[PDB]
């Protein structure tokens, strides 16, 4: 999994404290051990302007494709990449909707494994 | 946009029947009157069932479905019978009997008394923690 | 797309009599207010027979079609007879009450008195346990 | 597709004379509140004639018929005179009407006190047994 | 298709004055309610007249079709004055009490006491035996 | 342009729900009659939920809409169905009566008693600190 | 008969505790000595969050199906594989979901193609 | 007269003891020997699911046609064929009948492999 120490900040540099920021998961994700349904959930910035997260990345054909709710009323779409470490909020909010491509593995993964149990009947036969 | 209205625009099918999005039980505490806490209120949410929930999100669709609709009725009640289209003057009044009505059936499967709200007028069955 | 709307419309040839599911049974218990642990509730879901739960499924799907008819009314109202077309006003008083008539007759198949729920108003047969 | 209906649906020529299903039994008890097992239920099942048979499986037919008619008809009401056409409001109230006639008459085939069952209400005498 | 129906299509000129089939006594025992054990019923067959039977017969056809009319019409009832057309919105009532007439007529040709019967309830005479 | 609107108009796909600058909270005390200042005022600012804060703000976005919509409207009721469109005499009660109920929605949001301010007449509740 | 696993876990992945899970089968199947109507059966979360549903590998005469009805109402439409052994629900979960965006004889030749080079660098032996 | 047999079982093998179903003889029949009119029997589940009827071949001069109604309320109808031997139920079920859709497809994606797999055979040599 990946996190997010973003930081939130009052225009005047002082940090907004206690304020809603939202996260949704458009997608219905599902990795090969693990699914990840349409969920959202909610944080509060800390006394001092952070804000921390728990994302997972693009692990299903469909996008990881979560969207973040500020509360300066907007919102922002992106996709958190693959790797285990924290991000940066910047970094991602400038980019969005990375990319997405077919990974079969779970499929792939499950042929391999019943092919290998196929030859190994084939040499035990 | 109201948050939830997004919340459950993304929802295409129904709408999920998962505990409540800590957003949903603040609008239902505003809906009824609860800080979110009373004793009462968190017990209601200790006692969850599938299709329970699932009524809970309709509901209060259509409580925001029904508040924009009110919003919006306002512009209209200038005029009756422009050429024989008639006007319903209680109309409004329908709105606020639907949504009195929704708040109450949110209550009521909440298995909660309905205390001074912001949608119920003097129709209470609460006050503070009791007042029957 | 309610749960049991799904549910039955994978069912087209009439609707499956074996049993009542988890789901159904919840949604009964919602709709009469019964909780679903209630030692009396269960007791009756017991000994019943295929006519029995056929009418049962056939008055809850009567109950969400009737609520869904109910929701998109509301928009209507508006007006009365727009050029010829006069409408009965009283069109959600007709529905609420059918929808007060199904959920007596559930209570009904059930045996069972009808405790407060979301649907009736007042005219109850039941407290905690009995009696009203 | 009600299973009586299924089940009578093939004797197009009239209908049998033979006896009461298990599923014609069950529909009976229901529409009439008597749980099967009692045993004065049971003891009236006996010395049935054929006719009267014959008449019990009629009024049953149209109980279902008139059950069907209401959800179909439940739709209009939402409009009265649509060009000169005005609508009989209370015609729900005739098919109620109708419907209780039919079932107070199965309760007269039978010789049995009429009790509260899912259609009719307050037409219930002596209880189960002499109650009330 | 009732049974005597067809029984009687047979007799296409007029109706026989022979006597009374065993279906056209269980059905005049169903019309007034008097098992065909009771003695007091069998000796009103016994020096029963001829025109009495042809009389007899044709009441019995006129409350089969007058029955019949009954289920036919309820399907309308829908509407008031379709386009010049006003309708009796009792004629219900009017061919019930046209079927309560043609019973009393028969317990009348048999000089017997109209009692408790699928047609008349709580409006008969003398009940089982001396009743009312 | 009311300061509130120039600042609303910025947020587009809703409004925003982090705090109460001095201009809302200024609002509300002159729609509530408190001044900023007291204490009862100021803790109960505290303690906001977010949806909470929305609804606030929408609120007084529709009181504001209310207020210019009367002074528009003054400018009709110099006629009455100028060619076929009746005039609803009685729309400024209506936009009366809808600001009057907004004011009381806010005071329910701040769980205070709505007293004497510029919109609401008559329904002061407790005065100064304490029932009037 | 297979001991169909899988295993549920919110954003912070942590398990989902004893949550109703439904599975259903679409149309009644019979084999030439059994005959299998429709049905539907419900599965709670572990404390690990996982679940088996001892599905049956539905390979018969008529048109076996099954859908899953997860915590989110979201509806997955599979019919289970032929075979005797616990399978991942991941793996019909996107095999079954080929059906969503069913690229015809294209995702199916790709993995045909797949085997294919699988058994070419088999062929060493 | 024949004895049909069948074997009724939740999606899990699991016997659906105790629910009814019914059958039908549509068109009464006849023989030399005997009269055969329009009847309707009810029967329940044993503890094995299995159902047992005592029925009449559908040898009948003018027509004779049987149709039966499960707890899925499908109707299948059906003719005994002549004989005394008992017959099993799915034999006389065998005229079902089949429609379209992706859906069906996924169990080839096992069997086509198992068939792809029938081809390692060929280089058994």
């Amino acid at each position: 999994m990946r996190r997010l120490k973003g930081t939130i900040r009052h225009l005047d540099d002082q940090p907004w404290i206690n304020v809603s920021l939202f996260l949704t998961l458009i997608n219905g994700t599902f990795n090969s051990a693990n699914q990840y349904p349409i969920d959202t959930k909610h944080a509060k910035t800390d006394q001092n302007g952070e804000f921390v997260f728990n994302v997972v990345p693009n692990v299903g054909i469909d996008q990881s494709y979560y969207i973040l709710t500020t509360p300066d009323n907007k919102k922002h779409s992106f996709t958190v990449p693959d790797g285990t470490s924290d991000i940066e909020f910047s970094v991602v909010r400038e980019a969005g909707i990375i990319a997405t491509d077919p990974e079969y593995t779970n499929v792939l993964n499950y042929l391999e494994d019943y092919i290998d149990d196929a030859i190994a009947n084939i040499q035990a036969s | 946009t109201h948050p939830l209205e997004s919340y459950y625009n993304q929802f295409l099918d129904g709408l999920p029947t998962s505990e409540l999005e800590e957003l949903e039980i603040e609008f239902v505490a505003m809906c009824i009157g609860f800080p979110r806490s009373q004793n009462n209120f968190v017990n209601a949410l200790l006692d969850l069932s599938t299709i329970e929930v699932y009524t809970i999100r309709t509901s209060v669709k259509e409580i925001l479905r029904l508040d924009k609709l009110n919003k919006e009725s306002i512009e209209n009640r200038q005029v009756t019978k422009v050429e024989d289209i008639t006007m319903n003057m209680n109309y409004i009044g329908d709105i606020k009997d639907e949504l009195v009505t929704e708040v109450k059936k949110l209550a009521r499967i909440l298995k909660l008394p309905v205390l001074d709200n912001l949608y119920v007028s003097y129709d209470d069955v609460e006050g503070r923690i009791g007042a029957n």
